[PDB]
C-alpha cells in the first residue's frame, strides 16, 4: 500500500470541496470528493456506452461505436439511440475530465507542489471541447463532432480533412504540426541527454549538469539548461494542442474552402502577382 | 506475411519493453510498506531489478539501487482511523517537525559541487564576476508575507555558479541573522519581495544554515521544505 | 499573481562558462559566443563555444552544400528574378529522376541530376553529423544514448529517402525537395498506399508522437511544479533522492495509481520519443515493397 518514504506526505488537507469528508486513499490512489466525482461521470457514461453497444448490437470494442445527432438535428436533443446517447455520453466525458483536473490540484494541494500538471492538462480537455462542443456549436449542430468508436473515429478525421482538400494547407495545422515535432525532438534529447550523464561511459563516475551543458555547447553552439529544457518541454506540447484546438476551431466557421487555396493570399499581392516565370506565372 | 511478423514481433518487443521501464522505475520507494512501515504483502506484478551502482564523482561514494530503504528521521504522525488508508495527523507542529507539505528528505549533508569540484551555490558576494545582469534586482527590497506585514530585507541572492541562475534570496530578520528563501517561491515587484507561503511571524521559523557561504542538500531540503509547508499551513494567517 | 517559474524574475551573471575539459581537443572549441538577454529570461543567455573538428566541418560544408544546390534550382525555377523567388518560395521543388531511370545516375542533371547531387550532400551532412553525435560523447565520457536516438531519426530519414527507393527499383520513389512538394508527396503516399490509417505501424507512430507530447507535457509540468525544491537538478536527485523526487512521484501514484523514478522517467522519455520513428519507418519501409494496399492487408491481416 504505501511507498517507503509516502507516510510522512499523507496528512489531512488540501481539499477543494468535502473538508474531511472524502479526504482518505483507496490502494494508492488519492480520493477526491472529485475522485467520487469521476468514479460517478465516468462510471455512468461506462454503463451507456455498454448500453449503446447492445442496442446496436455488438460486444466487439474494434466494432462498438456511439454517433452524435445527424446533420437535421441540429442544436437539439435527439432520442437516446438516434445520437443522444452520444449527448449524454459527452457530458458524462468533460464531467469525468474537469473532475479529474480538479482531483489534480487537490492533489497538488496536499502535496505543496505548484498547478503546473492540471494547467497542462487542461490544455487537453480545451482541444477535446473544441472537437465536441465549441466547434459543433460554432457550425450549428452536434453532428459535426466525432463519434466514440476505435476505428469509426479515423473515419471521421479522413471525412473532415478531406472536405478542404489536402488538411496540410490549412497554416495553423502546420504549426501545430512543427511544434509537435519538435517536441518530439526535444524530448528524445531530453532524455537520451540526462541519461547519458547519469549512465556515463562505464566504469567511469556519473556526469554533471556541467557536462550536459558541455555537450550541448559542443554540439550545436548552445545550450538551454536544466531549468530551460523543462519550460521548453511544457511550451513545445502546450504549444502544439493549442494550434491544434486554433486550426480546428477556424475550420469550417471563418473558413469553410479548400485549404490549398488560401495560400493565394500570399501569390497575389500588388508588387507582384502579375510578373512573369516561375510556378505562378 | 513479413508485414504481419513484424507487428506481431513488435507487440511482443513492446511488452518486454513496457516490463523493462516498469521494474527500471521500482529502484527506489520499494518494496512497497504497510503504514506501519513493514513489507506490504502485496507488491503487484513486478520483481526488483538487479541493483546497480552510480559511482559519484568527487569520491563521494556509490549509489546502489535497490537498496535497504529508510527515513533516516522522525515522523512526527499518528495513525487517526482504525484501517489502512487515511490521513495520519501531525502530532506537534507540522512545519517545525518537517512533515505534509513541509516534509524534507535527509538527502547528504554536504553541499551539491559543480563539475569542477566546488560548491555549486554561493552567495552572489562571494561569488567573482557574478552580478544580476537584466530584470529588477531584488537586493534591498523589503521581505513582505502573507499577512502583509514585513519580515525582513533581502541582502544577497545565492547563485547556482554553473547554470547562473538565481536560486534563493538570503533575507534578514529584525534579530540580525538570516534565512534563504527559495527564489520560485517569491514574487519580485517594484518596491518589494512578497512572500505568499509564509506569514512575517513564520520567518524566525524557516530552518538554518551552518556556514554563511554553503548550504548543504539536507539543509536545502529543510528549507524548501518549510516554505511549501507554509501555503497550507500558514492558511489562518494569509490574507486577500 | 503567485508565482510560477516560467520565466525568470532576475537573470544573474557571471564569467563565460568554457565547459568541462575532458578528453576534448580544445584546439577545436570557438571561444563564447554573445549572450542573449532575451533567451535568458527562458533558458540559458549565453550563446556557444561551439566545438569544429575536421568530421565538424565536413558535416557543415555539405549542409550548406545541399542547402545551396536547392536554393538555386529555385532562383533557377523563379528564372532568376528576385520577386517571383519570394512569391514562389514554397511552390519550387526540387524532384528526383523520373521512374524509367530507374536506381541509375545518368538522368539530366536538370531533371533529377540536381536532386541526386542535393541528395548526396544531405547523406554526407546528416551521417557526419550523427559521427559528431557519437564523438562529442565519447571526448566527455558521457553515455552513446544521443547518438542511439538521433539513429532513430535518421533511420525514417534513411527509408523515406534512400533504403525504400532502392527495394523498390527507382529513384522517383523518394521525396523531393520543397515546402509544398513534400506536402504533396506525403498525401499522395497515402492514397496511393490505402490510406495509411490502415498500417497499423502508422497508427502506433501516431500514439507515440500524441504520446510524446503527454509525457513531455507531464514531465515538464512535474519538474516546474517541484522546482520550488530544486527538481530541476534532476542527476543529484539521481544520486540522493530529494522531497522534489519524492513529491512528484507521488503526485503521479495519488493521480494514476503508479510512478516512475527521477531517472525512470527520462528512459519513457526517450522511449516515448524513439518509438515515434522507429515504428514510423518500419511502416513506411513495407509500404509497397511488401504491401501494395494497406486497406486490402488489413482486410485480412496476413
Ligand atoms: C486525412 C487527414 C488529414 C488531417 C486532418 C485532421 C483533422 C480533421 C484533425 C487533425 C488534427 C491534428 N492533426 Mg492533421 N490531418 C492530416 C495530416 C496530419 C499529419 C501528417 C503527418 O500527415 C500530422 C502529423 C497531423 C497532425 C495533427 C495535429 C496538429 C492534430 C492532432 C493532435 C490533437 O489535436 O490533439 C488534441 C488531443 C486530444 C483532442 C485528446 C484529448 C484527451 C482528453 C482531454 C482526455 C481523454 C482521456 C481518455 C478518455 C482516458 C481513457 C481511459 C485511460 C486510457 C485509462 N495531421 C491529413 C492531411 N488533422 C486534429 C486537431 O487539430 O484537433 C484539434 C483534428 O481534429
Ligand atoms: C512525416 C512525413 C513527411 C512530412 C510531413 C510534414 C507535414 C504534414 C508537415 C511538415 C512540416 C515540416 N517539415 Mg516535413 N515531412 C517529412 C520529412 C521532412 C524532412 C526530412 C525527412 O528530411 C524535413 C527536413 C522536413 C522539413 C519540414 C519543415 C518544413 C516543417 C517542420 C519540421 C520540424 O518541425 O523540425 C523541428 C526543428 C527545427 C530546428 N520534413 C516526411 C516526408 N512535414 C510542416 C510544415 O509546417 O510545412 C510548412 C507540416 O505541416
Ligand atoms: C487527436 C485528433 C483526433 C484523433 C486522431 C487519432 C488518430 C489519427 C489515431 C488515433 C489513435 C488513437 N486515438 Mg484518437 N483522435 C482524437 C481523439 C481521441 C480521443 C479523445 C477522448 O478525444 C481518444 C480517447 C482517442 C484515442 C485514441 C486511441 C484509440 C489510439 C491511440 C491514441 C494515443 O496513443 O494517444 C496518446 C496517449 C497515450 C499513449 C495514453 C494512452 C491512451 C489510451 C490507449 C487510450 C484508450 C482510449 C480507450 C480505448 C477509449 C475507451 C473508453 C474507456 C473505457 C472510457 N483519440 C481526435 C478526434 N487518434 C491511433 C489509432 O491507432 O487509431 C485506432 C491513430 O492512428
Ligand atoms: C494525407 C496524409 C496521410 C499521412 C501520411 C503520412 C506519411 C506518408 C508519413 C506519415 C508519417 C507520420 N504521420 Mg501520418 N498521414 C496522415 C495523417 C496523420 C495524422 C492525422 C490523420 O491526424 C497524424 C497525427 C499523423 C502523424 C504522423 C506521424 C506519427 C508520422 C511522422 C513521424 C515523425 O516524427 O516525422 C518527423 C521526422 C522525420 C521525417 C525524421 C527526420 C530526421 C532527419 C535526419 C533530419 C534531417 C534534418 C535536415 C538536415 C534539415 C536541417 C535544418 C536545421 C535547422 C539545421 N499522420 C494522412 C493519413 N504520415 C511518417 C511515418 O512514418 O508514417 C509511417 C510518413 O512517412
Ligand atoms: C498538453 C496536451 C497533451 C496532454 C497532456 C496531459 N494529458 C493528461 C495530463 C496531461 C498534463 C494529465 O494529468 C492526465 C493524466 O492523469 O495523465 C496520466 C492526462 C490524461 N490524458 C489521457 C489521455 C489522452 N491524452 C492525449 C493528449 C494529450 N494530453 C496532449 C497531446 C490523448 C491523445 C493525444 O489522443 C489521449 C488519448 C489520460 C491518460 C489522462 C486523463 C485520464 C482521465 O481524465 O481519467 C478520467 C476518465 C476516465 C478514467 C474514464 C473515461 C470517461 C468516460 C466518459 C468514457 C468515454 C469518453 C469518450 C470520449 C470515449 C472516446 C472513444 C475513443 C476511441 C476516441
Ligand atoms: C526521434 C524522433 C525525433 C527526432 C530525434 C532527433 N533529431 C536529432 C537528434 C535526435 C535524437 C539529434 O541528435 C540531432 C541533433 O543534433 O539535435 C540537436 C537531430 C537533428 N535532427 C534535426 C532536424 C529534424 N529532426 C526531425 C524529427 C525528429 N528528430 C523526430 C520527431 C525533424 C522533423 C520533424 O522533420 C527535423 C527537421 C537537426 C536539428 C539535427 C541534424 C543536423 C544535421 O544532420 O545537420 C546537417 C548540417 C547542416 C544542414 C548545416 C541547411
Ligand atoms: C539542458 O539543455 C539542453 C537539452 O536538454 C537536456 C536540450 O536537449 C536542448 C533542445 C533544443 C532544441 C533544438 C529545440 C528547438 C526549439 C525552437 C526552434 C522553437 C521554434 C518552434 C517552431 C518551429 C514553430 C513555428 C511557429 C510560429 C511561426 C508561431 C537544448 C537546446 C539544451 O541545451
Ligand atoms: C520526475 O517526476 C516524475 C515522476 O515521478 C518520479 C512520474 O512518475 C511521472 C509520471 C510518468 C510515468 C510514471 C511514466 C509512464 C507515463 C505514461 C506513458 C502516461 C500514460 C499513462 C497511462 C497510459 C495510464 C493512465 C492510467 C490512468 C489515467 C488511470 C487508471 C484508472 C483506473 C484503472 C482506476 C482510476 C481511479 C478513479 C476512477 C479515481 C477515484 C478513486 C476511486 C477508486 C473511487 C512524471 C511525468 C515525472 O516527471
Ligand atoms: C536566399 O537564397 C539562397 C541563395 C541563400 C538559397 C536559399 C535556399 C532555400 C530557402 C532553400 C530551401 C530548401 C528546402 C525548402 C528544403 C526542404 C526539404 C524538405 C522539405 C524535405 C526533405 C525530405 C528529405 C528526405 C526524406 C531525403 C533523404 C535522403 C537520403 C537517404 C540520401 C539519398 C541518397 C543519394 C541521393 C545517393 C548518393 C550516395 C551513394 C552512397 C550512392
Ligand atoms: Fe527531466
Amino acid at each position: 500500500a504505501l511507498l517507503s518514504f509516502e507516510r510522512k506526505y499523507r496528512v489531512p488537507g488540501g481539499t477543494l470541496v468535502g473538508g474531511n469528508l472524502f479526504d482518505f486513499w483507496v490502494g494508492p490512489f488519492y480520493v477526491g470528493f472529485f475522485g467520487v466525482a469521476t468514479f460517478f461521470f465516468a462510471a455512468l457514461g461506462i454503463i451507456l456506452i455498454a448500453w449503446s453497444a447492445v442496442l446496436q448490437g455488438t460486444w466487439n470494442p474494434q466494432l462498438i461505436s456511439v454517433y452524435p445527432p445527424a446533420l437535421e438535428y441540429g442544436l437539439g436533443g435527439a432520442p437516446l439511440a438516434k445520437g443522444g446517447l452520444w449527448q449524454i455520453i459527452t457530458i458524462c466525458a468533460t464531467g469525468a475530465f474537469v473532475s479529474w483536473a480538479l482531483r489534480e490540484v487537490e492533489i497538488c494541494r496536499k502535496l505543496g507542489i505548484g498547478y503546473h500538471i492540471p494547467f497542462a492538462f487542461a490544455f487537453a480537455i480545451l482541444a477535446y471541447l473544441t472537437l465536441v462542443l465549441f466547434r459543433p456549436v460554432m457550425m450549428g449542430a452536434w453532428g459535426y463532432a466525432f463519434p466514440y468508436g476505435i476505428w469509426t473515429h479515423l473515419d471521421w478525421v479522413s471525412n473532415t480533412g478531406y472536405t478542404y482538400g489536402n488538411f496540410h494547407y490549412n497554416p495553423a495545422h502546420m504549426i501545430a504540426i512543427s511544434f509537435f515535432f519538435t517536441n518530439a525532438l526535444a524530448l528524445a534529447l531530453h532524455g537520451a541527454l540526462v541519461l547519458s550523464a547519469a549512465n556515463p561511459e562505464k566504469g567511469k563516475e556519473m556526469r554533471t549538469p556541467d557536462h550536459e551543458d558541455t555537450f550541448f555547447r559542443d554540439l550545436v553552439g548552445y545550450s538551454i539548461g536544466t531549468l530551460g529544457i523543462h519550460r521548453l518541454g511544457l511550451l513545445l506540447s502546450l504549444s502544439a494542442v493549442f494550434f491544434s484546438a486554433l486550426c480546428m476551431i477556424i475550420t469550417g466557421t471563418i473558413w469553410f474552402d479548400q485549404w490549398v487555396d488560401w495560400w493565394q493570399w500570399w501569390v497575389k499581392l500588388p508588387w507582384w502577382a502579375n510578373i512573369p516565370g516561375g510556378i505562378n506565372g | 506475411d513479413l508485414a504481419s511478423l513484424a507487428i506481431y514481433s513488435f507487440w511482443i518487443f513492446l511488452a518486454g519493453l513496457i516490463y523493462y521501464l516498469q521494474t527500471e522505475n521500482m529502484r527506489e520507494g520499494y518494496p512497497l510498506e504497510n503504514e506501519d512501515g513493514t513489507p506490504a504483502a502485496n507488491q503487484g506484478p513486478f520483481p526488483l531489478p538487479k541493483p546497480k551502482t552510480f559511482i559519484l564523482p568527487h569520491g563521494r561514494g556509490t549509489l546502489t539501487v535497490p537498496g535497504p530503504e529508510s527515513e533516516d528521521r522522525p515522523i512526527a504522525l499518528a495513525r487517526t482511523a482504525v484501517s489502512e488508508g487515511f490521513p495520519h495527523a501531525p502530532t506537534g507542529d507540522p512545519m517545525k517537525d518537517g512533515v505534509g507539505p513541509a516534509s524534507w528528505v535527509a538527502r547528504r549533508d554536504l553541499p551539491e559541487l559543480d563539475g569542477h569540484g566546488h560548491n555549486k551555490i554561493k552567495p552572489m558576494k562571494a561569488a567573482a564576476g557574478f552580478h544580476v545582469s537584466a530584470g529588477k534586482n531584488p537586493i534591498g527590497l523589503p521581505v513582505r508575507g502573507c499577512d502583509l506585514e514585513i519580515a525582513g530585507k533581502v541582502v544577497d541572492i545565492w547563485v547556482d555558479i554553473p547554470e547562473q541562475m538565481a536560486r534563493f534570496l538570503e533575507v534578514e530578520l529584525k534579530d540580525g541573522s538570516t534565512r534563504l528563501l527559495p527564489m520560485q517561491m517569491v514574487k519580485v515587484q517594484s518596491n518589494r519581495v512578497h512572500v505568499n507561503a509564509l506569514s512575517s511571524d513564520l520567518f524566525a521559523g524557516i530552518p538554518t544554515i551552518k556556514s554563511p557561504t554553503e548550504v548543504t542538500l539536507l539543509e536545502e531540503d529543510k528549507i524548501c521544505g518549510y516554505v511549501a509547508g507554509g501555503l497550507m499551513y500558514a492558511a489562518p494567517k494569509r490574507k486577500s | 499573481a503567485e508565482y510560477q517559474n516560467i520565466f525568470s524574475q532576475v537573470q544573474v551573471r557571471g564569467p563565460a562558462d568554457l565547459g568541462m575539459t575532458e578528453d576534448v581537443n580544445l584546439a577545436n572549441r570557438s571561444g563564447v559566443g554573445p549572450f542573449s538577454t532575451l533567451l535568458g529570461w527562458f533558458g540559458n543567455a549565453q550563446l556557444g563555444p561551439i566545438y569544429l573538428g575536421s568530421l565538424g566541418v565536413l558535416s557543415l560544408f555539405s549542409g550548406l552544400m545541399w542547402f545551396f544546390t536547392i536554393g538555386i534550382w529555385f532562383w533557377y525555377q523563379a528564372g532568376w528574378n528576385p520577386a517571383v523567388f519570394l512569391r514562389d518560395l514554397f511552390f519550387f521543388s526540387l524532384e528526383p529522376p523520373a521512374p524509367e531511370y530507374g536506381l541509375s545516375f545518368a538522368a539530366p542533371l536538370k531533371e533529377g541530376g540536381l536532386w541526386l547531387i542535393a541528395s548526396f550532400f544531405m547523406f554526407v551532412a546528416v551521417w557526419s553529423w550523427w559521427g559528431r553525435t557519437y564523438l562529442r560523447a565519447q571526448a566527455l565520457g558521457m553515455g552513446k544514448h544521443t547518438a542511439w536516438a538521433f539513429l532513430s531519426a535518421i533511420w525514417l530519414w534513411m527509408v523515406l529517402g534512400f533504403i525504400r527507393p532502392i527495394l523498390m527499383g527507382s529513384w522517383s520513389e523518394a521525396v523531393p525537395y520543397g515546402i509544398f512538394s513534400h506536402l504533396d508527396w506525403t498525401n499522395n503516399f497515402s492514397l496511393v498506399h490505402g490510406n495509411l490509417f490502415y498500417n497499423p505501424f502508422h497508427g502506433l507512430s501516431i500514439a507515440f508522437l500524441y504520446g510524446s507530447a503527454l509525457l513531455f507535457a507531464m514531465h515538464g509540468a512535474t519538474i516546474l511544479a517541484v522546482s520550488r525544491f530544486g527538481g530541476e537538478r534532476e542527476l543529484e536527485q539521481i544520486a540522493d533522492r530529494g522531497t522534489a523526487a519524492e513529491r512528484a512521484a507521488l503526485f503521479w501514484r495519488w493521480t494514476m495509481g503508479f510512478n516512475a523514478t527521477m531517472e525512470g522517467t527520462h528512459r519513457w522519455a526517450i522511449w516515448m520519443a524513439v518509438l515515434v520513428t522507429l515504428t514510423g519507418g518500419i511502416g513506411i519501409l513495407l509500404s509497397g515493397t511488401v504491401v501494395d494496399n494497406w486497406y486490402v492487408w488489413g482486410q485480412n491481416h496476413g
